């Protein structure tokens, strides 16, 4: 369970990230697709070419829904309800791989947010990737 | 694939007395009912909505036999599980898109349906026997993804 | 979560376990620690032997647990609260361990009750271990 | 390892510019306020009750150097990884009792250290062939467990 600490923690992180949310998401799928091929099994409709269009807008989607987590950190299984929905009864992500995203996130922070990314920080980012994993997967079975 | 030969023959024995199309239909059906999210790729086999339509799905149990049928193949060359599954690692990947966590979700139902099946005789040791070799299998699957 | 149906399956199966609970719990442990030998470095000052007093001693307990569990089916959090605290404070065991005991319970029990282990109860059986581990690893960080 | 030369070489240059003492440090640090639950391992070395109290402890700046020392030994022995790591896996596994789960932490929250110093330069390219390294020294130390 997110902690005060953990909610301010993360407010203040993504709130540094401020416009450059989309250009990180981009880059967090491509990180993931190189890292983890398996992961593009679900994107075979998607160019997924260096800088193609398909990702850049995918990693803005999942930048702004993102945004609106942390914006509404104390209330997400509501403010992702459709999310949820989408991701439990059509799209069908195998869990584990949502722990690859996160990962591959924290990996894109860690590299343009160098003084901002201190462990406990680390640590509140972590936590919270893997909340919005468990809200999204909640509605599995 | 580290198996001792005693597990082979552990492997070996028990799947002499499988009736393959009846234990793949079996398992196929299963693993639509536990985890529904690996319907998605058989949305053409017709009504899944309920626990009997998918186990009397003609479709689904003809399926079962023809997954089940490659995994024996398999059992027959458990010294190179990677040559045997190639091709059909690059049509799992490529053609079919599946993410490769669903063979490991498949090898665990077919552990449990042997389990059903087989009661006392499947002793804990020839399930540690079984659960080398569906790892082995599934791993072989996902060899050729990229 | 689970539903009405999940609940009255997993009442009906647990009550047909009955008084073999321990000894499935036995069982499902030996199951464990054969098919998946990581799950050993928990149990460093265990006698691991087949028939060990230790394993039928620590199987009764997993056991009980469980039946505590089905007896407060629309309680779980509370009813295991204990629980919970001990695994995420003391034992600190990794997560991916539950799913695997939970497999090795769910082969016990296929192994013994081949009339109720229907594809149906099979499902919510999974489900009920499911959410009995998230319950257990609800409080870890 | 399957790596290519290509990433052979990537893994290798950024390695030269690593400073062991305080990436291992870091690292192992971060393991333990990240996953509060590998503290069972290090209950001896002393106050671990905030991030402030993990990362200045000497003895996890020690402990860190020492691991992050064997992995640097490891990563100019990647055709036998294995071999390399045998007598630390049964050590690992017969006195000390780790989940091997907690390698793969390790790993990723190295990653994400190595992420952290070098910022522009752990290009995606460059974390895919360090996420096979991971991986790969990862199964090597669990490779003797019993
Ligand atoms: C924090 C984790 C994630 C979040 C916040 C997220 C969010 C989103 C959003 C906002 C959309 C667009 C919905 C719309 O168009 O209105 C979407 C679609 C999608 N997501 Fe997720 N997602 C996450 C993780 C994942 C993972 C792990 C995968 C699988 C690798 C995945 C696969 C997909 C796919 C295949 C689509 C449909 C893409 C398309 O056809 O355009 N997502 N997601
Ligand atoms: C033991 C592991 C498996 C084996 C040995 C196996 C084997 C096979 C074989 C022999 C075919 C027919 C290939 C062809 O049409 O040319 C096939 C097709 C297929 N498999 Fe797999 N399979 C396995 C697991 C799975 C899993 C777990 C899934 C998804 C949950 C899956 C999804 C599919 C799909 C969608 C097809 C094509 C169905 C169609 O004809 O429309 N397979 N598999
Ligand atoms: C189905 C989920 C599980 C349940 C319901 C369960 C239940 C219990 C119970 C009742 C105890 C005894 C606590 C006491 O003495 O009051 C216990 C202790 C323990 N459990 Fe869990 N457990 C579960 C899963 C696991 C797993 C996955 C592991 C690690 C592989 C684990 C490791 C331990 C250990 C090491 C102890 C201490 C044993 C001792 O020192 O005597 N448990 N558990
Ligand atoms: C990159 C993976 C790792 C490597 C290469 C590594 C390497 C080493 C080495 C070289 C030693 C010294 C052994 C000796 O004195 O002969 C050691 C000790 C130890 N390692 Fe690992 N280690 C790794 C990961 C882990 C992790 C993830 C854990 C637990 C979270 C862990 C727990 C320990 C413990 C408890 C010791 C003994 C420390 C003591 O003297 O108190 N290791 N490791």
């Amino acid at each position: 369970v997110l902690s005060p600490a953990d909610k301010t923690n993360v407010k203040a992180a993504w709130g540094k990230v401020g416009a450059h949310a989309g250009e990180y998401g981009a880059e967090a799928l491509e990180r993931m697709f190189l890292s983890f091929p398996t992961t593009k099994t679900y994107f075979p409709h998607f160019d997924l070419s260096h800088g193609s269009a398909q990702v850049k807008g995918h990693g803005k989607k999942v930048a702004d829904a993102l945004t609106n987590a942390v914006a509404h950190v104390d209330d997400m299984p509501n403010a992702l309800s459709a999310l949820s929905d989408l991701h439990a009864h059509k799209l069908r992500v195998d869990p584990v791989n949502f722990k690859l995203l996160s990962h591959c996130l924290l990996v894109t922070l860690a590299a343009h947010l160098p003084a901002e990314f201190t462990p406990a920080v680390h640590a509140s980012l972590d936590k919270f990737l893997a909340s919005v994993s468990t809200v999204l997967t909640s509605k599995y079975r | 694939m580290h198996l001792t030969p005693e597990e082979k023959s552990a492997v070996t024995a028990l799947w002499g007395k499988v009736n393959v199309d009846e234990v793949g239909g079996e398992a196929l059906g299963r693993l639509l009912v536990v985890y529904p999210g690996t319907q998605r790729f058989f949305e053409s086999f017709g009504d899944l909505s309920t626990p009997d339509a998918v186990m009397g799905n003609p479709k689904v149990k003809a399926h079962g036999k023809k997954v089940l049928g490659a995994f024996s193949d398999g059992l027959a060359h458990l010294d190179n599980l990677k040559g045997t599954f190639a091709t059909l690692s690059e049509l799992h990947c490529d053609k079919l898109h599946v993410d490769p966590e669903n063979f490991r979700l498949l090898g665990n139902v077919l552990v449990c349906v042997l389990a059903h099946h087989f009661g006392k005789e499947f002793t804990p040791p020839v399930q540690a026997a079984y659960q080398k070799v569906v790892a082995g299998v599934a791993n072989a699957l996902a060899h050729k993804y990229h």
